[PDB]
């Protein structure tokens, strides 16, 4: 149950 | 035992190993993902600084 | 000599240390992510508020 980021590149809120 | 528990135990160690490799990958992804957010943050701070000169 | 087999056994022991240590780390990332997003949003809020006659939001 290790988790990575939501997606490979950062997207600001 | 022989057929055996041992065999299952070995597989169970193999899962542990791929689980380690997975976690190490996901942590690396987080590092890069975070480094980019820091680039955004620094830009945000540069923006605020400039914006605050018009408040002067 | 199981000395070669024995050494293999604790490398496995170490592997499950490094594993345990990676998951604790991965957990730390998750909380850190949550804290940084709060930070970014606050910075965004500062900008929004600061944007005095240089920009305009909430526009239908």
């Amino acid at each position: 149950q290790a988790q990575g980021p939501p997606y490979p590149t950062y997207i600001p809120p | 035992g022989a057929m055996g528990s041992f065999n299952s135990s070995i597989n169970n160690i193999h899962e542990m190993e791929i689980q380690l490799k997975d976690a190490l990958e996901k942590n690396q992804q987080w590092l890069v993902y975070d480094q980019q957010r820091e680039v955004y943050v620094k830009g945000l701070l540069a923006k605020i600084f400039e914006l605050e000169k018009k408040t002067e």
